[PDB]
């Protein structure tokens, strides 16, 4: 928890860069940068690690969790819109 | 097949690759 | 090890850890080059001894610099890379000792490795013994221990493969069965004797008739194959138990 | 702290043309395209590099007698004076040496049959202090020769190519339970 992630979706090969000037876009390898598209993952809603070594400790599950993304730069959290 | 002798015989193909024979024709005149 | 009193100090114990793995790795790539022609020269031999007894004289000092239990000594020699030389060693033992115990020539070289195999037990024995319970150094054997059971497993059944010969022997199941005994058992009468004592597995059996004598017609000596045999396997597997 | 065997790496290094610390890596895709390629990390905050097609796998490490045991025809630790193989941790091609040419600079591919000298490699100290039969620490400078056409794992101007210069690499750590969350993965993102 707490250490940044960058997202390429796979089936094109682009990053969803947070362009919250116009919308959560998804741009290229060239154009993609840190501040642009680094996510993390918490356990809730909340905002209250990365320098270890070897394979670290296991955080989180796959099945067993529920993550709420937090972006870095602007502290936006992911959301939907209300077949 | 003794094992290194090929690959020091195939060292020995990777130069001069038989261009040698411009020389064996050149030479033969003179 | 310390060396206060002088100016810088020289860890001589390491050093000479050094040299051991130097001395273990070479042996290591003799083996290599003998590792499948298995009939071994005269000044194969000649060479090989030679430098048997040089590793032997690095465990007599390895011993007698450790074997006063002087903590520190144990400490920073514990540290070191001897726990990788005493793996290649065992490495070298269990099929070296396979390949060697085949021929009738190859007794001399046997007797020596026998006797290195006896003094190398004795240094990391007299080095384990300032353990408690769960020791660090005992951590230390065990995990060696781990990293190489194969060979170790080879070396314990080729003690068992000349230790139950003799008991098999010592009975007069098979010994009293030829009416001599004197040391006239045919192959034949003692392939359904080793067979039919009931502890052998065939293979074993196969490998026991391969190694024993060939004597001339079918034959094979009590004294002179299993009480040749049995005295360095006894001592040995004695420090090993 | 040591690099054992059966976990995942790569192959580094830095080109300098007029002050330049470009710290390419290395990176070859196999599938359709067996020639080896660059990789840059120097424009890391720049580009995030697709690092899937660059990582490898050691398979084994034997020493050089043990290589001839095996051309007769368990996580240990590797040292100074092992051969070893490299797969493509991604695409399962073993990284070889070709027989051809782009001098007499020999290419770099990918292959499947690990039979023949084509796939394996020694290692050389890039050091006047550590040496031959020690281990090999994270992050040690080494030198990779291979057994079959015995040239430098060169980098040339930018070509990477078997050549009888040698070329300094590094090597880095990339990964090492089940039901957990593990970087680099590709995986869903459900939402009910």
């Amino acid at each position: 928890w707490g250490q940044p992630f960058r997202l390429r979706h796979v089936t094109t090969g682009k990053y969803l860069s947070l362009m919250e000037d116009k919308s959560l876009l998804l741009m290229d390898k060239e154009k993609a940068d840190v501040k642009s598209t680094a996510f993390t993952f918490r356990s809730s809603k909340e905002k209250l690690r990365k320098e270890v070594d070897g394979m670290g400790t296991s955080e989180i599950k796959y099945g067993d969790s529920v993550c709420f993304i937090q972006h870095i730069g602007t502290g936006l959290w992911l959301t939907y819109q209300s077949s | 097949a003794k094992g290194e002798a090929i690959r020091i015989r195939s060292i020995l193909r990777s130069l001069i690759p038989l261009g040698d024979l411009v020389g064996v024709i050149s030479i033969a005149f003179q | 090890r310390t060396q206060t009193g002088n100016n810088t100090t020289v860890n001589i114990i390491i050093s000479t850890v050094d040299y051991l793995l130097r001395v273990q790795e070479s042996i290591s790539d003799f083996y290599w080059y003998y590792s499948g022609k298995d009939v071994i020269d005269e000044q194969g031999q000649r060479n090989f001894s030679k430098a048997i007894q040089v590793a032997k004289q690095v465990f007599n000092t390895l011993t007698e610099y450790i074997q006063g239990p002087c903590t520190g000594n144990q400490q920073s020699l514990a540290h070191s890379r001897l726990w990788d030389a005493v793996v290649g060693f065992l490495h070298v033992f269990a099929h070296m000792q396979m390949k060697l115990s085949q021929d009738s020539s190859q007794i001399e070289l046997l007797k020596e490795l026998m006797d290195l195999q006896k003094d190398m037990v004795v240094m990391l024995l007299s080095m384990l013994e300032g353990n408690v319970v769960n020791g660090t150094i005992g951590k230390q054997m065990v995990d060696m221990l781990v990293e190489s059971s194969n060979n170790v497993e080879m070396i314990l059944k080729f003690f068992d493969m000349f230790l139950k010969l003799k008991d098999l022997t010592s009975s007069d199941t098979f010994k009293e069965y030829d009416p001599d005994g004197k040391g006239v058992i045919s192959k034949r009468d003692f392939h359904k004797a080793m067979e039919s004592h009931k502890h052998y597995t065939q293979s074993e059996t196969e490998f026991l008739l391969s190694c024993a004598e060939t004597d001339e017609n079918e034959t094979l000596d009590y004294e002179e194959f299993v009480k040749r045999f049995h005295e360095p396997a006894k001592d040995i597997g004695f420090n090993v138990a | 702290q040591f690099l054992r065997t059966d976990d995942e790496v790569v192959l580094q290094c830095t080109a300098t043309i007029h002050k330049e610390q470009q710290k390419l890596c290395l990176a070859a895709e196999g599938f359709g395209n067996r020639l080896c390629f660059l990789e840059s990390t120097s424009n890391s905050k720049n580009v995030p590099p697709d690092l899937s097609i660059c990582t490898f796998v050691l398979e084994q490490s034997l020493s050089v007698r043990a290589l001839q045991e095996m051309l007769a025809n368990g996580h240990r630790t590797l040292l100074y004076g092992h051969a070893i193989l490299l797969r493509h941790s991604y695409s399962g091609m073993y990284l070889c040496c070709l027989s051809t040419s782009r001098k007499l600079a020999f290419d770099v591919g990918l292959q499947e049959d690990t039979t023949g000298e084509a796939c394996w490699w020694t290692i050389h100290p890039a050091s006047k202090q550590r040496s031959e039969g020690e281990k090999v620490r994270v992050g040690d400078d080494l030198i990779l020769v291979s057994v079959s056409s015995e040239r430098y794992l060169h980098l040339s101007y930018l070509h990477v190519d078997a050549a009888f210069q040698q070329t300094l690499w590094s090597v880095a750590p990339i990964s090492s339970a089940q039901g957990y969350l593990i970087g680099g993965d590709v995986l869903r993102l459900l939402h009910g």
